[PDB]
């Protein structure tokens, strides 16, 4: 694929990330949500507990959902900044990030946003 | 140098004890989430103030809430 094969969101995270954005973890989250203070929701996708993953989604209805679940969440760990430095090509310490919800959005325009946007309005 | 004595006590502070984390929230019937604990007048929902034995104190606040409920 020429164009977006989910590292837009990559992208996003990290502008987040370069700008002190992002709500990582479940109460962090909520706390972004019921103020409406974050607006994006990332969905975990290995919940062997799924209460949690239930509560998240209600939480997204609940306000407003530019909803979106990715591939679980150790991956997500490994993208947006999770997992101590390490040289140029990954190698950290393996480790989960749980849920994360966006604020300040980060960058300007960009592939970044459209298919969230598209996700959500319907 | 005098020779130390100490009269006993060698403390600690408190290490957070970590519980559960999302206990203060209820979801049912598929989509629903409702919410446990009453949240605080200072800043609204998202921080929730502790019940106890009539006490009513916050978190972000630390302690400022105190009024029978
Ligand atoms: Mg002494
Ligand atoms: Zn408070």
């Amino acid at each position: 694929a020429e164009l977006t094969i989910e590292d837009a969101l990559k992208v996003v995270l990290r502008t987040s990330l370069v700008h002190d954005g992002l709500a990582r973890g479940l109460r962090e989250s909520a706390k972004a949500l019921t103020r409406g203070e974050g607006q994006l929701a990332v969905l975990v996708e290995s919940v062997t507990e799924e209460a949690i993953s239930k509560l998240v989604q209600g939480l997204a209805t609940e306000n407003n959902v530019p909803l979106i679940k990715v591939a679980d969440a150790k991956q997500l760990g490994e993208w947006a900044g999770l997992g101590k430095i390490d040289r140029d090509g990954n190698a950290r310490k393996v480790v989960g990030a749980s849920v994360v919800v966006v604020k300040n959005w980060g960058a300007d325009t960009q592939e970044r946003e459209i298919l969230l946007e598209h996700f959500s309005q319907q | 140098k005098k020779v130390y004595t100490t009269p006993k006590k060698i403390r600690h502070k408190h290490k957070k004890v970590k519980l559960a984390v999302l206990n203060y929230y209820k979801v049912d019937d598929e989509g629903k989430v409702a919410k446990l604990r009453k949240e605080c007048p200072n800043c609204g929902p998202g921080i929730f103030l502790a019940n106890h034995g009539d006490r009513f104190y916050c978190g972000k606040c630390h302690s400022t809430f105190a009024t029978q409920k």
